[PDB]
RNA sequence: UGCUGAAAGCAUCUAAGCACGAAACUUGCCCCGAGAUGAGUUCUCCCUGACCCUUUAAGGGUCCUGAAGGAACGUUGAAGA
RNA sequence: CGAUGUCGGCUCAUCACAUCCUGGGGCUGAAGUAGGUCCCAAGGGUAUGGCUGUUCGCCAUUUAAAGUGGUACGCGAGCUGGGUUUAGAACGUCGUGAGACAGUUCGGUCCCUAUCUGCCGUGGGCGCUGGAGAACUGAGGGGGGCUGCUCCUAGUACGAGA
RNA sequence: GUGAAGAGGGAAACAACCCAGACCGCCAGCUAAGGUCCCAAAGUCAUGGUUAAGUGGGAAACGAUGUGGGAAGGCCCAGACAGCCAGGAUGUUGGCUUAGAAGCAGCCAUCAUUUAAAGAAAGCGUAAUAGCUCACUGGUCGAGUCGGCCUGCGCGGAAGA
């Protein structure tokens, strides 16, 4: 996955989820538009 | 189970009919039999407490001849005990002879180790030498340097220097139990056990199996 | 909120049985047990469980929308139970079962045996079938999950042990 | 026990009469070379009409040694001279038709069966 | 990486809950280790006398007995400056 | 500035992680073998020579890998003394000259018996509540923790085939 | 202005910062800065909110359905938003470059019908096709909803011997 400063939403099936105080973004199109740490 | 105590006599060689000669170490394992019996009501732990062996009449004192005398064993050259895993019960006075090894396969052994004394660090921490020649001065077999600058200031625990070497207690850890003799009391191990001949050896079944 | 503003509607032979927060349900399929949050009131007025948030505590809404939804999925599984169904595509794969252990052939080198859970059995139709049959929702997923675990679908093949109905995407191999 | 800076004769008929182990292969900080060990070797000394010329890097086996080889009754075996097998260096092949001298049966395995195969003692 | 799952009627590995997950962490292996002043536990052995003084106090003194055991001495050690 | 001995080598190290190898994962323009990139991870390991005073570098041949840094660019009361940096001498150049040169070249005294802290070992005294002989539990502390190749599965899975 | 040439109390320690200028004595009291759970003197004081981060007790651009408040807006029981079943059509495959770009490589057109309504088109994939869909359209469902703005505190960014 793709661990940045900034998260967005590249495609429009990717959601913004906060997991154990981390923000991440889980797309269920595409598997390259996961990532992190935003 | 427990381990039994032995005296390690001198090494010998095995040679098998196909040819492979197999060094072992002798160990004549005698009679060890049981003086205490530690279990969870007087110490909070199970455990056996064997001796070997037979010192003379008067060498042994009051209080070890009292402790020897109190249950039905005459006395022996030193007391040993073994931490009994669960299950295992050995009743006092009882003879504990070697088949206990006809058992089993693999055998560490624990022995105090032939004392070299106050050892370099040469032979004690295999340091390397300084340059034999090229022009240098009283500086052989030195350490070298042990420690950095102003910044730690200090020498830090646990530094390798030159020390004691020898006459601690080592372990020799999965050794082929080669035979078992019950009818001179020998067991033979395949392989070097710690000490000089003579010194006492504690053997057990090995663990790392 | 609208999950928790919904009653679940429990028919024909119960048996819910409330101690405190604990509630424990038998029915036809088996029986299943649930510690409960402190956030939740549970109400068994008119025959029908509803839930209510608690004084106080921040969160109520949230804590009975989750027990609303777990508390239909127990009845709903004790009354009709879970079926959870596993397809293994791929050449060589089999799926033999014997008592509680699944035996599966995954092609590695060594077998793959799976231990299962108690109220869960699984039943093989097909040498590439499992269909495993349980009270809880809970446990049926997480056995479908380690099973599943065991070989993932690959992308390209679809080789893997695989959720009978969830499509997986295949990609042109370079 | 064949280092870096060993002078070996040689035992096939490549051509080379001397050579020197550069490198002990196999294994990094390794000290020595027994029989059932490949080494790197430089050559020194050839033969005016032979296959491998002077100043070739090529990769050899030993195949006798001075410090010698034990075998399992405790028996050692001590050449006079140690002696290597030249192999090319990714064939891993002998260069030889012939070779010299007698060798050790610790060398029996399957490349090296096809050198003892050769050899005029085992 | 998942399972169920709301807040957000769906979705969602997390908020309630549950299961996986590395040579790192705690153990398991080996060694020192109760000066661990928190100074531990167990087994055994050893001593079972008279009287004085003064501020009669965990006192001082006299005579007799020296126990188990230790130390010294010697012969010494694959133990050792 | 009533002195804090400096480059390189040797001996001995120790820590950080911004990880070279090994270990675990996500994405791939990831079929496989092999890669790329990024996340977690400091337990252990992390060449030998030629040249040069060299560190560095280039090269040769390996290796699983030949990590990047801190420690007075760690370490001279631990060793060396090649460079550099005294006095001799010479070359080129600059100067009328004495002399000068981050320009070379040859040669050229490296002192110290450890008081205190620190560390490695090793004892004496007293304590542990009468004294003594042994055997232990174990708070805690330390050591160790690396990895290749070949075979089997299987020449199967994958792949047009290699 | 202080130090130099100035002690005392605070900022853990800390000339130069804050309070305050030591003639000597006192086993007296009120205060300043700073504080009042324990070390360590004095509030585990009272009332009303925020914070879940050990923030408080180090750090920016930027990111985010973290959360508390304030003001207005878009649609909504002549029934909204999210789910669940059907439709997504014709002149018509839109005019061509092009073997087909049969709505998604490129220039022109982006207009006219059936009807509860359907764009001559927005992602993907295929020689073009196909297809999932997205706009949109009715039934069900039963009420709020989804966005911006200004703000208080948080969160990630945030790795060293």
């Amino acid at each position: 996955m793709k661990v940045r400063a900034s998260v967005k939403k590249l495609c429009r099936n990717c959601k913004i989820v906060k997991r154990d105080g981390v923000i991440r973004v889980i797309c269920s199109a595409e598997p390259k538009h996961k990532q992190r740490q935003g | 189970m427990i381990g039994l105590v032995g005296k390690k006599v001198g090494m010998t060689r095995i040679f098998t009919e196909d040819g492979v000669s197999i060094p072992v170490t002798v160990i004549e394992v005698e009679a060890n039999r049981v003086t205490q019996v530690k279990d969870l009501a007087n110490d909070g732990y199970r455990a056996i407490q064997v001796t070997t062996g037979a010192k003379k009449a008067n060498r042994v004192t009051k209080p070890e001849a009292g402790h020897f005398a109190k249950a039905g064993v005459e006395a022996g050259r030193g007391l040993w005990e073994f931490r009994l895993a669960e299950g295992e019960e050995f009743t006092v006075g009882q003879s504990i002879s070697v088949e206990l090894f006809a058992d089993v396969k693999k055998v560490d052994v624990t022995g105090t180790s032939k004392g070299k004394g106050f050892a370099g660090t040469v032979k004690r921490w295999n340091f390397r030498t300084q340059d034999a020649t090229h022009g240098n001065s009283l500086s052989h077999r030195v350490p070298g340097s042990i420690g950095q600058n102003q910044t730690p200031g200090k020498v830090f625990k646990g530094k390798k220097m030159a020390g004691q070497m020898g006459n601690e207690r080592v372990t020799v850890q999965s050794l082929d139990v080669v035979r078992v003799d019950a009818e001179r009391n020998l067991l033979l191990v395949k392989g070097a056990v710690p000490g000089a001949t003579g010194s006492d050896l504690i053997v057990k079944p090995a663990v790392k199996a | 909120s609208r999950v928790a503003k919904a009653p679940v509607v429990v028919p024909a032979g119960v048996d819910v049985k409330i101690n405190g927060q604990v509630i424990t349900i038998k029915g036809k399929n088996g029986e299943l047990t649930r510690t409960l949050n402190d956030a939740v009131e549970v109400k068994h007025a008119d025959n029908t469980l509803t839930f209510g948030p608690r004084d106080g505590y921040a969160d109520g809404w949230a804590q009975a929308g989750t027990a609303r939804a777990l508390l239909n999925s127990m009845v709903i599984g004790v009354t009709e139970g879970f079926t959870k169904k596993l397809q293994l595509v791929g050449v060589g794969y089999r799926a033999a079962v014997k008592g509680n252990v699944i035996n599966l052939s995954l092609g590695f080198s060594h077998p793959v045996d799976h231990q299962l859970p108690a109220g869960i059995t699984a039943e093989c139709p097909t040498q590439t079938e499992i269909v495993l049959k349980g009270a809880d929702k809970q446990v049926i997923g997480q056995v479908a999950a380690d099973l599943r675990a065991y070989r993932r679908p690959e992308p390209y093949k679809g080789k893997g042990v695989r959720y009978a109905d969830e499509v997986v995407r295949t990609k042109e191999a370079k | 026990m064949i280092q870096e800076q060993t002078m070996l004769n040689v035992a096939d008929n490549s051509g080379a009469r001397r050579v020197m182990c550069i490198k002990v292969l196999g294994g990094s900080h390794r000290r020595y070379a027994g029989v059932g060990d490949i080494i790197k070797i430089t050559i020194k000394e050839a033969i005016p009409r032979g296959k491998v010329k002077k100043g070739d890097v090529l990769k050899a086996v030993v195949v006798r040694t001075k410090k010698g080889v034990r075998r399992p009754d405790g028996s050692v075996i001590r050449f006079d001279g140690n002696a290597c097998v030249l192999l090319n260096n990714n064939s891993e092949q002998p260069i030889g038709t012939r070779i010299f001298g007698p060798v050790t049966r610790e060398l029996r395995s399957e490349k090296f069966m096809k050198i003892i195969s050769l050899a005029p003692e085992v």
